[PDB]
């Protein structure tokens, strides 16, 4: 086959469901406010 | 019960019939003592049944180490005498560098 | 004519030239050697049509209506099934030492052996035979009452399969329930106290 | 001793003369045929096997001379064949395949191979595979170049012949001998 | 039909390639440049 | 290539980027016999009395 | 075979400090002849312990498989399946194995068909 | 079998580090590019197995390879027509395109947030 | 009889017109006619070598013991050997049709197939198929028609709703052997 | 699966998410300081495959579109396991086919009706 | 010979990678579901408009109050037909021609009509307030959210003024408060309402559907390059975009008379009357075997004699006919005129069959007029989405695969399973054709779920409960990739300002109302 795959840089291969790099490990560190409620 | 169904009834006439459709279209089936051309028995009818389904799912070892060859790439002899016999096998090894 | 209407039924071009071929000749004889009168090849055309017709209609009624019905038949699965079920049954006939040599129950038992097995396709006749002869062995598998009226041709071949029959009513127009459900309820409202 | 190269260069030797001669002696022999015919009276000779050969040879030859014929055979030629009435053989779609690969038009031509398998299957020679593979060395993709010679080594049949080869190993070559642009060719 | 007639000499000369796509530089012959940079070259005023 | 942070401004690839392999890949030759080829049989007689 | 130069090629960029091991398990057609490896009878005399004892191994045995003749010379009286019969074989096997040879003199040498017992 | 369970090749790559975060995201970083480098070659076959699904002849040594033996199951020289020969090899190809569906399928439920090796 | 052969597997059995003449000319009654002959017809490979090899088999001289297996072997070989006899030797094929895509577009696998004058009589004076816009195509998952539109009247649905598409399904090969045989039955029918 | 999903991802040499219209004029805002007005593109100019003179969309910056061919992945829809529908050239073959039962009996056109009719 | 340097240009990933660096992670162009807790990994992308709100044109551009909502009603209900589609067998096949997508289509819309919308999979994306089905219906009209009632009463009745705007009267003497599944043929039904056409943006349809699409002149100037063309040159430029325009007009005059080949008498033809729509029998000869036709009211005696089996024979001129088993059309006459001044009378069903003299792609091209081409009602939201599933369909996007365990396997899930066989004879087991089933129940957790993996799936066809290999069941894949593919790309709101957007900290999703 070809050395690198065509799934790499083909756009019609393309896939929608990939996230870029930076927003994941942001939305990762994410420590939200754990008074939800009164009361705990 | 409108959804029940009658079941149907089936005669040797029509069975035989077919039988003989079916030796008309495979021969070599008649030939190589697959089934034959009679319905005498009670049970022959599932009889020829069973020896259909067992020459059509039923693979030879010559043909199956053949056909395991072509699209899968399996290396290896394949002897085609009466007096050899193909033995699919596992080979591991460990490779370092 | 009898015998062309059962005799050739599976290769109908070949049915056919040989239909013509015994009504030419019945009209190669009806030609000469007979007389005043025309009315033998009107009922040798007649006999033509009451053939074919004879024929088409035989496969009609015992081959195509039998077989039409796929949901009946379990899109073909039920008919595997049974198959297997019939085998089950009757294994000192099929296979056993006095039945059969031991190279087809190896074979048999060889197919068996795979961690799949992957029912075989088949040709078109085949699976004519193959339905009708697991049909014909369903009669005898199940129950004494679906023998004559089930839904399905596997039905009740095997004793604990698990169901959903759950809703008895759910099949039944909105309508007549609830007039019903009203008038009830009016009713068990305006009667008693619990 | 490229097997393109053959037919394009051969394309320069007086080309279009040897072209028209073909075309001439062609309709020399259908006016030849229609004679030795003369129950199948509307359809003769078109109908006969003879009839088919001499297309055969016609295309194989408009496939040596310039540009416009080999660009000529899946077009026009095939066309007034079907119109005509003659019926093809195993090498008259090998030989259009083989002109619409020179062309360097690949859907087209595995449109034929993809016909050919299903209707026809059991006819079918190398030839056809080694159309395809010179084809895609042309328009240069070597990825369905490679994917050809994998499936032309799975099924064994028809066997693969020396041609065939010098073939898909040429297209490794050429291949391997491409440059990139500027942004990959740092290292 | 009849050998070497119009309508067969015409067929004989394949597709008509237009001019409208035809790319044609300085000198009127087809351009050595690629395909991208004339179609930039000659893309209309504004 | 185009990435003028690379390992000045702190970014190091986690993933070893295409190219990269390719050139590490182009660069050692293929031993033969990794390949892994065998249409005949097993050389019963001889092959294990070979020359010393 | 594709796959598995890409993956032996990763070894090249493999991360720092760091090596690796390659086990492959494939599978692969072996071939049982009853002609090199025939099945037999037990011998009319047995192998007892003794057979056995330490360096017996290098000693009182060979390594399998054995080797069977082949090739086999015509005696007088001979006659095709008198051969044939002497070779434990059918006699068109015999004659197909020798298929050069129309007839079979004494004191030729002949091929004998592997399936012979 | 089916699904996860079976192959005809299987390779096992041993990484080895000083340090186990290494190994761990070598392992990660291995597992990305094989899972690319698998998507491409099984895709291929693939298209090749559908292809060879669509149509095809059968080799007359293939054919061969089917009648030979003395007598096959039902006790007698049987005759594999091509037809049935034809039939096997379908059969087969089937199954494969199951296998290949199964890892091509598996190559892509890895996304970013989703990964799990 | 090989012609014969495939003349008759063409139509799937009567004589089809792929038999009627050959590839292959009548020979001269003459030794020089026959040389000629095997000359000009089977002339790519030299033909006198190998009926020189042909001559033993496994020691055996098959010319001065069995005529009938030696003319058959070197016969046999021949037609291997040469690339011309292959050329000639091959079985009719059904002529593909080439297609267009629909003019109202459902699937990208349905095509309207290009209908050879052979097929339809009738029909407006058409032009040839690629100068009409049609193309070679297919597929697994190919299907060919013939493609047309309802007629609208005049009521709401022929104003406001889009075009209703009817499609009548055609096959994708036309048989030249198939239908001569046919029509040449017709005529022996007929008659 | 994007709405004009060539349009936009394949056929658009930004994905869409780089804007090309945009002037590289000197801005006054404070971080644009480093921003020079630039001279207008080379007029008749021979570029690099992977640049352009930054006139237009159809001619970028920097080319992400590649000039090779472009093939959408091969389907992971089972090809074998589907059953369409009967075409004519299937029909007119019906009788040497070989199906599955599934084939024959197939909820949405079954075969053997058809055969049988 | 471009091709010799091959240019792997900037794969998309990077694109985005850098796009969404230079933005310091791009906040504008985030969906507000990414800053909530635990975004799914459809919210971790960009703002990308999908192929769902393709058939809507209620909301024009910017949706007015409640449009976002009404609609993601809508694309619920399609949600729901493609489940009850998958569900008894009817769905899109790659090869289908039209008349079998037409057959399909039917008995799907009949199915969506006597099933009950499920709200239990109606969900909630970010912002989007809740609403009942009710609120959603008395502020847009019922017509818009049909009950079954006002269903039947517009599919079996005929007048234009009615729309219906409130309730219908029931059996039971209430007002009919169900919502069945959206159901094509209803839409249909309302396209060709004015009321409708106006309420929906397509206003534009009842000027423009007869008449012709502008020109479009190819190498066409601006003043600004012509004020530089000689008068010579001028009056060419003029030469060329007459005989375009010329060409093109005459080409629709020539299209829209609507002529067909009548093979018959070697002519083209056209329609010049229409009769009414006849229902119509055949009825074959007894001796020659010939086909001929009938109009059923006026032998509507004869042949309901027949149908009761009194007498099985119609006698015609004293030819007698067998009624064919079925063969019960509805036809219309028609009178076609011949280039030769002539007239017949031909069906409606034959002179359909004939071919067209012309054949131009823009047919359709009224019904959006200056936006491209359809092949479909582009006002119907239901046929869009559908044609938009044929489509991937065909082009093998969508199809059934494999399943993997990530693919969102869930109760109620329609799934084509292979079926287990069973036989004491097996050693393993035994797998059969695949069949229509739904899941039951399925667990994920391993340890409920040990290897090989089961699904607890019900069959269709005899209603029939058992455990099956996930490795041979097939699901329904919407697109390539996954992870889950069973499931539809959901688009969401544009919003004009993004930097001023707002999460309540404490009860992001809104969980206190």
């Amino acid at each position: 086959s070809a050395n690198i795959p065509r799934s790499v840089w083909d756009p019609a291969q393309h896939n929608p469901n990939w996230s870029d790099s930076y927003g994941h490990d942001i939305t990762n560190r994410r420590a939200w406010p754990a008074r939800k409620w009164t009361v705990g | 019960n409108m959804n029940v169904v009658q079941r149907p009834c089936i005669e040797d006439g029509l069975l035989s019939l077919v039988l003989e459709a079916v030796t008309k279209r495979h021969p070599n089936w008649v030939k190589a003592g697959v089934i034959q051309t009679t319905l005498k028995d009670p049970f022959d009818a599932l009889r020829w049944m069973m020896h259909i389904f067992i020459r059509l799912s039923y693979v030879p070892h010559a043909g199956a180490a053949t056909i395991a060859r072509l699209s899968r790439r399996r290396i290896g002899p394949i002897g085609l005498e009466p007096h050899q016999f193909n033995v699919p096998a596992e080979l591991g090894f460990v490779e370092q560098y | 004519a009898e015998a062309a209407v059962t005799k050739f039924l599976f290769q109908r071009g070949s049915f056919e030239s040989m239909l013509h071929r015994i009504i030419t000749d019945a009209l190669e004889k009806m030609s000469t050697l007979a007389l005043g009168g025309q009315e033998g090849n009107l009922a040798l055309e007649a006999l033509k049509r009451q053939t074919l017709f004879k024929r088409n209609d035989y496969i009609q009624k015992r081959l195509i209506d039998v077989v039409s019905n796929s949901a009946y038949l379990g899109y073909g699965d039920s008919v595997w099934q049974v198959f297997f079920a019939a085998v089950e049954a009757n294994e000192e006939n099929l296979l056993s030492d006095r039945a059969t040599t031991d190279a087809i129950r190896a074979a048999w038992e060889g197919v068996m052996r795979e961690d799949v097995v992957r029912l075989p396709d088949v040709t078109g006749v085949v699976a004519l035979y193959l339905t009708l002869v697991c049909i014909r062995e369903s009669g005898r598998l199940v129950p004494e009452e679906l023998k004559e009226l089930s839904s399905g041709l596997e039905d009740g071949v095997r004793p604990g399969v698990r169901k959903l029959q759950q809703y008895p009513l759910i099949f039944l127009h909105p309508t007549v329930k609830r007039r019903f459900v009203v008038k009830a309820v009016a009713e068990i409202l305006h009667n008693s106290s619990s | 001793c490229d097997p393109a190269l053959t037919y394009k260069l051969l394309g320069d030797e007086n080309g279009e003369e040897r072209a028209q001669e073909a075309y001439r002696w062609f309709d020399l022999a259908l006016t030849s045929l229609a004679v030795d015919c003369g129950h199948f009276v509307p359809y003769l000779p078109q109908g006969t096997a003879a009839a088919s050969h001499i297309t055969n040879a016609l295309m194989r030859t408009l496939l040596t001379c310039g540009y416009t014929h080999v660009a000529a055979i899946p077009d026009s030629v095939y066309d007034r064949m079907g119109s005509m009435g003659i019926s093809p053989t195993i090498s008259t779609y090998e030989l259009v395949m083989l002109a619409l690969s020179l062309q360097g038009n690949m859907v087209e031509a595995e449109s034929i191979l993809s016909f050919l398998r299903s209707h026809h299957s059991e006819h079918i020679t190398v030839e056809s595979f080694n159309a395809l593979l010179l084809g895609h060395r042309e328009a240069r993709q070597f990825d369905c170049c490679d994917a050809i010679w994998q499936e032309l080594v799975d099924r064994r049949w028809p066997r693969a012949s020396p041609l065939t080869a010098e073939l898909y190993l040429r297209s490794i070559m050429d291949h391997a001998n491409t440059p990139t642009s500027e942004p990959l060719q740092s290292f | 039909d009849t050998q070497n007639d119009k309508k067969q000499l015409a067929r004989r000369l394949g597709r008509y390639m237009l001019f409208a796509n035809r790319s044609l530089d300085d000198t009127g012959f087809p351009t050595d440049a690629r395909a991208d940079d004339y179609t930039r070259w000659m893309a209309p005023p504004s | 290539s185009h990435r003028r942070d690379y390992i000045r401004m702190g970014y190091i690839p986690r993933y070893t980027p295409w190219e990269w392999i390719a050139i590490q890949e182009a660069d050692q030759p293929l031993i033969a016999e990794q390949i892994r080829q065998d249409n005949i049989g097993t050389s019963y007689f001889f092959s294990l009395n070979r020359y010393w | 075979t594709e796959f598995e130069k890409r993956m032996y090629d990763i070894r090249h960029w493999l991360h720092r400090q760091t090596s690796c091991e390659f086990h492959t398990i494939y599978r692969r057609n072996v071939i049982h002849d009853s002609a090199v490896f025939p099945t037999e009878h037990d011998p009319a005399t047995p192998t007892t312990h003794e057979h056995h004892r330490m360096f017996s191994f290098a000693l009182d045995w060979q390594s399998a498989p054995v080797n069977r003749l082949s090739t086999d010379t015509v005696h007088e009286g001979e006659s095709w399946d008198a051969v044939a019969q002497r070779l434990g074989c059918s006699v068109g096997e015999l004659k197909d194995a020798n298929a050069e040879r129309e007839t079979i003199e004494a004191g030729v040498v002949i091929n004998v068909p592997v399936t012979a017992t | 079998e089916d699904g996860i369970r079976g192959s005809e090749v299987t390779y096992k790559i041993v990484l080895e580090g000083f340090w186990d975060h290494h190994v761990m995201k070598l392992a990660e970083d291995v597992c990305m590019f094989l899972k690319d480098v698998g998507r491409q070659i099984v895709e291929e076959k693939l298209v090749a197995v559908r292809r060879l699904l669509q149509g095809g002849a059968v080799d007359p040594e293939l054919l061969a390879a089917f009648n030979c033996a003395r007598a096959g199951p039902f006790g007698g020289l049987d005759e594999y027509d091509k037809e049935e020969v034809a039939n096997f090899l379908r059969s087969d190809l089937r199954r494969l395109e199951e296998q290949c569906l199964s890892v091509i399928n598996r190559c892509n439920v890895p996304v970013p947030g989703a990964t799990n090796i | 009889q090989t012609l014969q052969n495939n003349a008759v597997e063409a139509v799937g059995a009567g004589s089809a017109p792929w038999s009627i003449l050959g590839p292959l000319t009548a020979i001269g009654p003459t030794a020089e006619d026959t040389m000629v002959w095997l000359q000009q017809h089977y002339g790519d490979v030299d033909v006198m070598s190998i009926m020189r090899w042909a001559r033993f088999r496994k020691g055996k001289d098959l010319m001065a013991k069995d005529r009938p297996q030696y003319l058959a072997r070197a016969a046999a070989w021949i037609e291997l050997l040469s690339k011309r006899n292959r050329e000639m030797e091959e079985v009719p094929l059904t002529y593909m049709r080439k297609s267009k895509p629909l003019v109202l577009d459902t699937n990208s696998n349905v095509r309207v197939a290009w209908q050879t004058p052979l097929m339809r009589s009738g029909g407006p004076p058409r032009l040839l198929a690629r100068e009409e816009g049609y193309v070679f195509h297919h597929s697994n998952s190919s299907r060919f028609v013939e493609e047309t539109y309802r007629h609208p009247g005049e009521s709401l649905q022929s104003r406001y709703l889009a075009l209703q598409p009817l499609h009548t399904e055609v096959s994708a090969k036309e048989d030249f052997q198939r239908l001569y045989y046919q029509a040449q039955k017709h005529h022996k029918q007929q008659e | 699966q994007l709405q004009a999903q060539d349009r936009i991802i394949c056929g658009t040499h930004g994905a869409g998410i780089v804007a090309h219209q945009t002037a590289v004029n000197s801005s006054d805002n404070p971080m644009l300081s480093s921003v020079t007005t630039a001279a207008p593109a080379a007029d008749l100019s021979r570029t690099k495959p992977h640049e352009g003179t930054g006139t237009s969309e159809r001619d970028p910056y920097i080319r992400t579109l590649h000039n090779q061919r472009s093939a959408a992945p091969e389907s992971s829809v089972s090809q074998s396991h589907t059953v369409n529908a009967p075409t004519v050239d299937e029909c007119e073959m019906l009788a040497e086919r070989w199906g599955t039962m599934n084939y024959w009996h197939n909820d949405t056109f079954p075969r053997l009706v058809v055969f049988l009719k | 010979t471009e091709r010799n340097t091959i240019h792997y240009g900037v794969p998309i990933q990077q694109i985005v990678d850098e796009f969404v660096f230079r933005h310091r992670n791009a906040r504008g162009e985030r969906p507000l579901d990414y800053f909530k807790p635990f975004p799914n990994f459809r919210a971790l992308r960009l703002n990308r408009m999908y192929r769902d709100v393709e058939g809507f044109s209620l909301m024009k551009q910017r949706p007015e109050f409640l449009e976002w909502e009404l609609f993601t009603r809508y694309r619920q209900h399609h949600q729901q037909r493609r489940r009850l589609a998958l569900l008894h067998g009817l769905e899109p096949v790659a090869n289908e021609t039209a008349q079998e997508r037409d057959t399909r289509r039917h008995r799907l819309d009949e199915i969506c009509e006597r099933t009950p919308f499920d709200e239990r999979e109606m969900r909630v994306n970010d912002d989007e307030m809740r609403v009942s089905v009710e609120t959603l219906r008395s502020w847009f009209g019922v017509y818009m959210l049909p009950s079954p009632t006002v269903v039947n009463a517009v599919l079996g009745g005929s007048a234009s003024v009615n729309l219906h705007l409130y309730h219908l009267a029931d059996e039971m003497g209430t007002a009919d408060t169900r919502e069945h599944v959206l159901s094509s043929r209803y839409l249909n039904r309302l396209l060709l309402l004015e009321s409708y056409q106006n309420r929906v943006g397509r206003g534009f349809m009842n000027h423009v559907v007869g008449r012709a699409p502008e020109p479009v002149v190819p190498h066409e100037q601006p003043q600004e390059v012509l004020r530089h063309f000689s008068a010579e040159e001028r009056a060419m430029y003029e030469q060329h975009v007459k005989e375009q325009t010329s060409r093109q007009l005459g080409e629709w005059e020539r299209a829209m008379k609507r002529r067909r080949w009548l093979t018959d008498h070697q002519q083209y033809g056209h329609v010049v009357s229409h009769g009414l729509e006849t229902s119509v029998v055949d009825l074959s000869h007894t001796e020659t075997g010939a086909v001929l036709t009938v109009s059923t009211k006026a032998y509507e005696q004869e042949i309901e004699a027949v149908r009761m089996k009194t007498n099985a024979t119609i006698k015609v001129d004293g030819m007698v006919y067998n009624l064919l088993p079925n063969s019960e059309r509805r036809v219309v006459p028609l009178t076609v005129q011949l280039d030769s001044g002539e007239k017949i009378d031909m069906t409606s069903e034959d002179f359909d069959r004939c071919e067209l003299e012309a054949f131009p792609r823009n047919l359709n091209h009224a019904l959006n007029y200056g936006i491209a081409n359809y092949a479909y009602n582009r006002g119907n939201y239901v046929e869009t989405q559908d044609s938009i599933w044929e489509e991937q369909t065909a082009s093998g996007q969508e199809g059934w695969s494999p399943a993997t365990h990530a693919d969102g396997l869930r109760e109620g899930l329609p799934v084509r399973a292979r079926r287990p066989i069973f036989s004491s004879s097996a050693e393993q087991r035994i797998a059969g054709g695949p069949q229509r089933a739904v899941i039951i129940q399925y667990h994920h957790q391993p340890f409920f779920n040990p290897e090989p993996r089961l699904v607890k799936v019900a069959f269709q066809c005899d209603g029939t409960i058992m455990e099956v290999p996930i490795s041979d069941v097939m699901i329904w894949q919407r697109r390539y990739h996954g992870p889950e593919r069973t499931v539809g790309d959901e688009s969401r709101r544009y919003n004009p300002a993004a930097m001023r957007r707002y999460v309540d900290v404490t009860d992001p999703f809104n969980e206190k109302t």
